């Protein structure tokens, strides 16, 4: 029998681990979109003034 | 005039009341602070001239 | 009038703006205290009076004169339920949820829940009933998007539950209200326009799997519907959400 | 998904309504108009009738005189010519009397006095509109509401062309007729001012702004949430409360501690919107006549940095 | 009566109450005026 | 403690994650997995940003100003008291607006409602990530977003706009404007209508919605109807919003010039760029 | 002057004493602030200046 | 005066104690802070100079 | 003082113990942070000082 | 009485209440004296 | 100690365990990003 | 002391320890980061200048 | 008596295991304050 | 006393499985501060 519960235990936890990672990575890959779309525009060249007086 | 209690059967005494009582104040404090804006008329500074309170 | 100050930076701007802070707070107390007419005062979840009531004190009751001899609302007024509410303590602190007894959707309770509302109908400006079957509203008749009726109903089972017989319609208001639905036994239901979709081959209904349409209240004569069976109704349909089994 | 109730799925259609009669001469009214089927996937599909009595002729045609004054000045303005009237309509203005004119009714028409006939046309059109939203509730035996709120905006209106100008002691203070220069008015006005964000009732009124968008969010989205249970007819759960205003009312409640009832919602919605215009007022009518550079009166009220 | 639904009574036995809560208030506010204006005088 | 009809609504479930575990209420608080988690968010940041002023050296709440890393810093992250608490407040503030939205989810199913609210309110959120998240890191710099304090912000909006010349010239701002004033005429219309409906004058009936669709025909010769408005007051605050997101998440990144000189592009229109006369001409 | 009891039948006691509370408290905080805001009136400055309190 | 106890028969003490004890602690704070505000008086910049604290 | 116990008459506990906990954290934090914020108290800047451990 | 406490149950739960404010109040006492010692503020 | 496992007759350990696996990757991940915004401790710059 | 065991007849154990972790979980993150944003106790900073890790 | 069900032996029960943790919490939370004071001395 | 419904045994025995995870996984944890502080001591 402990088995089997050791690895319901692990599994359960495992469950919440997945969901934050996959919250976590998905941040990350939308993140990573408007990056890749801000390299391929001009705004490298076209660099705005700081908005805040921190620079 | 003699009549003019009459009045009183036209206007409800609670609405005129608190009416009157907004409008009284409002007038007062209105004629205090245009009288304290007033360098002729601010008792405070006549007051602190008079006794040389400051400097 | 620029830089007149009656006294340190007291500006003709500073006084607008404290007055304003004064009006506002007196506006937000009329705002939260007229919002108090109803619900209040707060209960235990025993049902007696609870012993905090919050920093407003309740409003003067105020009368609505109700159309068409309907009588008069006074609020805030003695509030009551006036019906039996099938839900048990989970636990002996407050704060936990009340778990229901039966079944909810046949006590009307949580998400199944309706109210007590006046057993009569609904009625327009020149107090004909509000809602009319389309076969009995005079003119009335489908004017764009795919006409329901004779369609085939699907429970959320993917099951057939029965067929669309008519449209109920909002005669001042010129809107579908409900579809009427011919059940397997050949009596009728009522399913809000909200909680159906139509589509090319059939209504579909996400609410109800074909199992629970015969448990939906009925309306007592077959030409108007009363606003407390409409509760019943919408109450039941919209608590299969919850409670209709997997 | 489920259906989500933002466009209706079937329409119908009956008799025309014709309207409630109460106190109202039935007579000023016209028939009923077309129905659209384009509206009615979203609202009513019928149009009209509209009642035309004495007020609405005289705010009709003055608000006519009005737009048709600025568009002869546009006309004129592009030398009688369609295609540049057509390029150039945007940049087209007409403009009120220069400084030197002060309050006087001596500019010339170039130089403002079709300014100032357009804004006498303008006045009429806005204020007989006034009473008949006032008279239109009268003969219905509603309450005056609408033409109240209505003086909210009435407010601003008259601050910014009326109000402020006369108390500023000129005309070139108001605002021209024109899209792009009304525009540039709004930003010169604050660069004159020093900085308009830091007019405390400017603030004020746009967090009403933004607080109407916010509570029409909600109470739009509300109202649509509860319409499965009839929530829309607001009317009859002010007068017999069902489940549909209970759940609204708890998924407030429920979500941040207090909620409204089906009648005070409205109230919160009336004032929320009125007081973006009454502060707004006050704050244009504070600026230049009390207050000349708000940021400066910021840094001597302890809301900017100091120097 | 009047509009509140107190009696004549009641009205006179609150008005009693309120005015020398009145009084009491005035009095202080007249003894700190007085030494105020003995510390500083404001004409 | 209860309204007087609520207990019938307080049933088990509806909840998304945790089950009962969070299945409760702190007076008329709704919990669940994302109520604590809410708090949580919005108390660490709160604080974190009682901490900047004592970093700041300022206890006036209007002065109180945190702000976000240099430019320098591209995006990784900054020293916390040169724009590293900026990070952090940040991180909770979408923490809290997440898990707020996602609590109003279980709510709505408890109480068997539609998810119209939360999803409205995933607006809202959008258009602040636009400000602080996406136009930053498309942009290559935190410092391109807003600093945390009641009137520098202000600051930022205004030295963001002059970056542009005059920001009125935005067109996709100036859809985003008419939106924002078409909301609220619409939601001072609707408040008094049915406010004038249910308060008629002294000693009258209640009008019917009847009498509310009259006085709009009668006024403007068009009511849109009880259901409409709601739909409309929805619709146009989205707008609104949307339109606002797009104004700024186009602005630095597709554009760069003064906004002015885009409507150039109709003036020079081939068939009358030349015609002599008018204002451009 | 008797009659004046007679405004209880008027006025509903608890509205009027809530309204006075507030009324003399935020007249009361007005008039201290604008003396302290008053140089020759700020009685914390008077008696900084009097004991050789600053620098 | 010995009839004052009369004004828990006009008003609930729930509410009564309640506004007091956050009108009560407004106050206090309001007092603090504004005497943390003059330099003649903030308790923590006195102990500063009087023990030579600073620098 | 011998009848302040009737305050659990008017009051029920379990909304003045969490109204006291929240109350006496938020107070216990701000006067923390009022010294964090004063130079003279800080002790985190004072121990620094002490034992020399900036530069 | 509105909680619907008894006046008997209202003395049990103040006394056991009044020892944990002497008990914090105590330990305060005590902080404030370190620090006093440590760092005097007047 | 020995009566620590009367936590599971206060709180379903189904439920526990799931939100315990949310705690603690997050707060691992806050940690790493702590690390990774450190630059003696950055291991992708090193 | 002896009957502070009653207040789990007042609050139930489970909203308690819910509160209870959130608060203790809060208290150490915060200080935590008061002390890694104060140069003379971020232990990440200290180590760095110890060990001549920085360029 | 109590808000909670509770009886009072449970409530003395509940309690004996609640000390048990937070001594436990505060004993190793005096250990890493030595170490650190060790390490680094406030005050 | 219990809410969950395990039973006082089905408790015992599901906390000697938690604990016995929870030691180990801090026994790996300690093995990597280990590792990371050979490599780079942050004291
Ligand atoms: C003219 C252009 C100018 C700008 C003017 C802008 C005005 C905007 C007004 C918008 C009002 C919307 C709300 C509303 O309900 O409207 C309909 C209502 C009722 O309609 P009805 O047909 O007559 O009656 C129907 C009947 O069934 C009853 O209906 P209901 O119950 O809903 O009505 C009661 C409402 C109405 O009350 C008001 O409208 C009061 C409006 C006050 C506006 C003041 C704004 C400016 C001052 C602040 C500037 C601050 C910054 C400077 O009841 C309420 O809404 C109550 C609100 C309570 C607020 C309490 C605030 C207390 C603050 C003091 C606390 C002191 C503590 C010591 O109409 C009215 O009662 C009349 C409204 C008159 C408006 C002001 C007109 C101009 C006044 C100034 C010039 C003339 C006098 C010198
Ligand atoms: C949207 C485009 C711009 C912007 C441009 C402007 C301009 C321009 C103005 C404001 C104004 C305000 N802005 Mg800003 N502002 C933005 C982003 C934000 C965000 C955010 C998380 O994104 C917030 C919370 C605020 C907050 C605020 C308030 C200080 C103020 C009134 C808003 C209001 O009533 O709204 C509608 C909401 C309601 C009516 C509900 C009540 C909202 C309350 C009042 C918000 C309090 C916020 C609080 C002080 C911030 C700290 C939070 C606490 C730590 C918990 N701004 C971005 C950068 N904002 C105005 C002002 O007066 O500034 C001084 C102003 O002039
Ligand atoms: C560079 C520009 C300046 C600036 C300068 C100004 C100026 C100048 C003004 C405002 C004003 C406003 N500003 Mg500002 N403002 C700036 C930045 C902002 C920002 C921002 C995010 O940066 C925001 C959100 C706002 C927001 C706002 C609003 C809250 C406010 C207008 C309310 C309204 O509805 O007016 C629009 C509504 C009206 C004018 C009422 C109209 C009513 C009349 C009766 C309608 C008649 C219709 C007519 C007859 C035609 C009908 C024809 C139909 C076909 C039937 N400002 C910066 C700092 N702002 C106004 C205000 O109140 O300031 C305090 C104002 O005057
Ligand atoms: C509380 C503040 C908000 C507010 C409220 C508000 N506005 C209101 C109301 C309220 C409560 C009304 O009751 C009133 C109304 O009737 O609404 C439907 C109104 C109103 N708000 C209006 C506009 C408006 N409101 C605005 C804003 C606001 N309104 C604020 C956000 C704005 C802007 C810029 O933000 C505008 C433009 C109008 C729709 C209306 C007032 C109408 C009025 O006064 O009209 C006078 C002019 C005319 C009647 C006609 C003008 C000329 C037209 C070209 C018609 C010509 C007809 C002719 C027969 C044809 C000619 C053809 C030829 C030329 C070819
Ligand atoms: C999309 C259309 C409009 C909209 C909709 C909308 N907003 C909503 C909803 C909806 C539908 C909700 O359901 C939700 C709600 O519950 O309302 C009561 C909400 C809400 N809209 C709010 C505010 C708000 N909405 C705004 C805007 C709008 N909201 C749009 C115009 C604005 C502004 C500036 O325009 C504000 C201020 C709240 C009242 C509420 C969300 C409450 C919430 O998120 O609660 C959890 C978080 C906290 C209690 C506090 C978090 C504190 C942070 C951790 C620290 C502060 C960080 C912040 C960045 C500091 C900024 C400083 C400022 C000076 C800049
Ligand atoms: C811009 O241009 C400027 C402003 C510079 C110059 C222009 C100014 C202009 C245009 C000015 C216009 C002025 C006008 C039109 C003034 C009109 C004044 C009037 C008509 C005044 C009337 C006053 C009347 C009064 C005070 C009456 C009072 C009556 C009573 C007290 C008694 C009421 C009756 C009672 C109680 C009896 C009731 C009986 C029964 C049976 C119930
Ligand atoms: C800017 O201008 C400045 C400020 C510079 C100058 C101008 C200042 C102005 C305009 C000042 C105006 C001042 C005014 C109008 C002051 C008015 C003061 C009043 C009217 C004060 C009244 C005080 C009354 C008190 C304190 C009464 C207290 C009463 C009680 C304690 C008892 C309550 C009654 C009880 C318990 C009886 C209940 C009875 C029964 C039967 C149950
Ligand atoms: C503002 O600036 C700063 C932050 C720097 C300075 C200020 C700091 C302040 C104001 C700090 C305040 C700190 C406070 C208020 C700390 C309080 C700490 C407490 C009260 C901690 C308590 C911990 C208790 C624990 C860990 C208890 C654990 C108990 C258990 C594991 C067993 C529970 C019982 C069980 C499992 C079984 C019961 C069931 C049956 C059937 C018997
Ligand atoms: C800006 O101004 C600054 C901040 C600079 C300076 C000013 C600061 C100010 C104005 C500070 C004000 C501080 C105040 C008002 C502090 C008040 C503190 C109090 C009243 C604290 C009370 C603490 C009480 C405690 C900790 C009691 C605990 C009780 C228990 C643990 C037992 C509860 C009872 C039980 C379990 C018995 C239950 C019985 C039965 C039968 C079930
Ligand atoms: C900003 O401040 C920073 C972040 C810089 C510093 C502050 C950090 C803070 C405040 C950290 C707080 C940390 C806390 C409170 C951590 C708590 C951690 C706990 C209690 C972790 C417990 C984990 C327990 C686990 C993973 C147990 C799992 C057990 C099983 C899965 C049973 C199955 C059997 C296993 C795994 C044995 C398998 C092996 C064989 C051979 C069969
Ligand atoms: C297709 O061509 C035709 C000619 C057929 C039609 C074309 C029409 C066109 C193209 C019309 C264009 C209209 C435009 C662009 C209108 C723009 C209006 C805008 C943007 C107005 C904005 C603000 C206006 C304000 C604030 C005005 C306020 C005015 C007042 C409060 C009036 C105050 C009264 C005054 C100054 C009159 C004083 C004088 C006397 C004698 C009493
Ligand atoms: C919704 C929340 C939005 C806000 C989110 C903020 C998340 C911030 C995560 C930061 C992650 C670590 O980011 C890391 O930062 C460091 C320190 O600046 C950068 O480091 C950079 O600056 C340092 C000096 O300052 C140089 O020594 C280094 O060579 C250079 O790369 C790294 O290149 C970057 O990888
Ligand atoms: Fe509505």
């Amino acid at each position: 029998p402990k088995t089997n519960l050791r690895l319901w235990v692990a599994f359960q936890m495992m469950k919440g681990a997945g969901w934050a990672g996959g919250v976590f990575f998905g941040t990350l890959l939308l993140i990573g979109f408007f990056r890749v779309v801000g390299l391929m525009l001009p705004i490298q060249e076209n660099q705005a003034p700081a908005p805040n007086i921190t620079g | 005039m003699s009549k003019f209690y009459k009045i009183w059967m036209i206007f409800d005494p609670r609405r005129v009341f608190v009416a009157q009582g907004v409008f009284l104040f409002l007038l007062a404090v209105m004629i205090h602070l245009i009288l304290l804006s007033t360098p002729s008329y601010n008792w405070l500074e006549i007051s602190a001239a008079k006794y040389n309170r400051v400097a | 009038m620029v830089g007149v100050t009656a006294f340190g930076n007291f500006d003709l701007a500073s006084l607008a703006i404290y007055s304003f802070w004064i009006f506002l707070a007196g506006l937000i107390y009329y705002l939260q205290t007229e919002n108090m007419r109803e619900g209040y005062p707060l209960e235990n979840e025993d049902g007696t009076p609870a012993a905090n009531q919050g920093p407003f004190p309740l409003p003067k009751p105020k009368t609505f004169i109700l159309p068409h001899g309907r009588g008069t609302l006074t609020v805030p007024g003695p509030e009551s339920e006036d019906r039996p509410i099938a839900l048990a303590r989970t636990a002996v602190s407050e704060g936990f949820p009340h778990a229901p007894t039966g079944d909810p959707m046949k006590d009307g309770v949580g998400p199944a829940s309706w109210v007590a509302r006046r057993d009569l109908p609904e009625l327009d400006g020149h107090g004909h009933n509000k809602i009319k079957p389309m076969k009995a509203a005079a003119g009335f008749h489908v004017s764009a998007g795919k006409n329901p009726i004779g369609l085939p109903v699907r429970g959320c089972d993917l099951e057939i539950a029965g067929k669309v017989v008519d449209i109920w319609v909002d005669i001042p208001e010129q809107m579908a209200r409900f579809l009427e639905v011919e059940l397997k036994d050949g009596s009728t239901r009522l399913l809000p326009m909200q909680m159906v979709k139509v589509q090319s081959n059939r209504v579909h209904v996400n609410a109800l799997s074909s199992d629970l349409f015969a448990g939906i209240p009925t309306i007592k004569s077959p030409t108007e519907v009363t606003l407390l069976e409409e509760d019943k109704i919408c109450g039941y349909v919209a608590g299969g959400l919850m409670y209709a089994a997997p | 998904a489920e259906y989500q109730n933002i466009f209706s799925q079937v329409q119908v259609r009956g008799p025309a309504d014709l309207g409630m009669t109460e106190d109202v001469n039935l007579a000023n009214r016209s028939g009923v108009g077309p129905f659209s089927t384009l509206l009615g996937w979203f609202g009513n599909a019928q149009l009209g009738p509209i009642y035309l009595g004495s007020l609405g002729v005289l705010s009709l045609f003055s608000g006519l005189m009005w737009f048709f004054t600025i568009g002869i000045w546009f006309w004129y303005q592009a030398g009688w010519n369609p295609a540049v009237f057509l390029r150039d309509l945007f940049f087209f203005s007409l403009e009120p009397p220069a400084p030197e004119y002060g309050l006087s009714f001596a500019a010339p028409l170039k130089e403002g006095g079709l300014w100032l006939i357009a804004s006498f046309f303008m006045f009429v059109a806005v204020w007989s509109w006034w009473g008949r939203t006032y008279l239109r509730a009268q003969a219905l035996g509603m309450g005056k509401h609408t033409a109240w709120a209505f003086l909210s905006a009435i407010w601003l209106w008259m601050v910014l062309g009326f109000i402020r100008p006369i108390l500023m002691g000129s005309w070139s203070e108001a605002v021209p007729y024109g899209i792009f220069s009304h525009l540039d008015w709004t930003n010169n006005f604050s660069l004159v001012h020093g900085n308009l964000f830091y007019n405390p009732f400017h603030g004020l009124s746009i967090a009403f702004l933004y607080g109407s968008a916010l509570l029409f969010a909600m109470h739009g989205a509300t109202i649509l949430a509860v319409s499965r249970f009839g929530g829309e007819r607001e009317l009859e759960q002010i007068a017999d409360r069902g489940t549909a205003a209970e759940r609204a009312a708890l998924f407030w409640r429920w979500t941040m501690g207090f909620n409204a009832t089906m009648e005070g919602i409205h109230r919160w919605a009336i004032w929320m919107a009125v007081l973006v215009t009454l502060t707004g007022g006050i704050g244009i009518l504070l600026s230049g006549t009390v207050v000349d550079n708000w940021y400066v009166w910021g840094q001597n009220h302890g809301m900017a940095p100091l120097n | 009566l009047g509009y509140t639904g107190l009696t004549d009574e009641q009205a006179q036995e609150l008005h009693s109450v309120y005015m020398s809560g009145l009084w009491l208030f005035s009095a202080v506010a007249i003894v700190a005026h007085l030494a105020v204006y003995i510390w500083r005088p404001w004409f | 403690a209860l309204l007087s009809f609520e207990r019938k609504y307080r049933v088990p479930g509806g909840t998304l994650v945790g089950g009962n575990l969070f299945d409760f209420w702190v007076g008329p608080f709704y919990v669940g997995f994302f109520g604590v988690a809410t708090f949580f968010f919005a108390a660490l940041g709160i604080i974190l940003i009682a901490w900047s002023a004592v970093l700041q050296g300022t206890w006036n709440p209007q002065l109180i100003s945190v702000y976000p890393p240099a430019l320098e810093y591209g995006l990784g992250g900054a020293p916390l008291a040169k724009g590293g608490l900026w990070q952090i407040i940040t991180i909770c503030a979408t923490g809290a607006f997440v898990s707020w939205a996602l609590r109003e989810v279980e709510i709505c199913r408890k109480l068997g409602i539609g998810y119209h609210i939360p999803f409205a309110f995933a607006f809202a959120i959008l258009a602040y990530l636009t400000l602080v998240l996406f136009r930053p890191v498309m942009m290559g710099a935190w410092g391109y977003a807003f600093p945390y304090g009641i009137w520098t912000h202000l600051d930022w909006v205004s030295n963001t706009g002059y970056t542009y010349g005059n920001f009125h010239y935005n067109p996709a701002h100036m859809i985003a404007i008419s939106f924002f004033f078409t909301n609220a005429l619409a939601l001072a219309l609707h408040g008094a209508l049915v406010l004038s409906a249910a308060n008629p004058e002294k000693g009258k009936e209640m009008r019917t919605p009847d009498h509310e669709d009259t006085f709009f025909r009668d006024l403007v010769g068009y009511s849109i109807g009880t259901l409409g408005i709601h739909r409309l007051g929805l619709l146009l605050s989205l707008s609104a919003v949307f339109f606002s997101a797009l104004c700024m998440i186009i602005t630095g990144t597709i554009w760069f010039d003064q906004w002015v000189d885009w409507w150039q592009w109709w003036v020079k229109l081939p068939w009358w760029a030349n015609i002599p006369g008018g204002i451009n001409g």
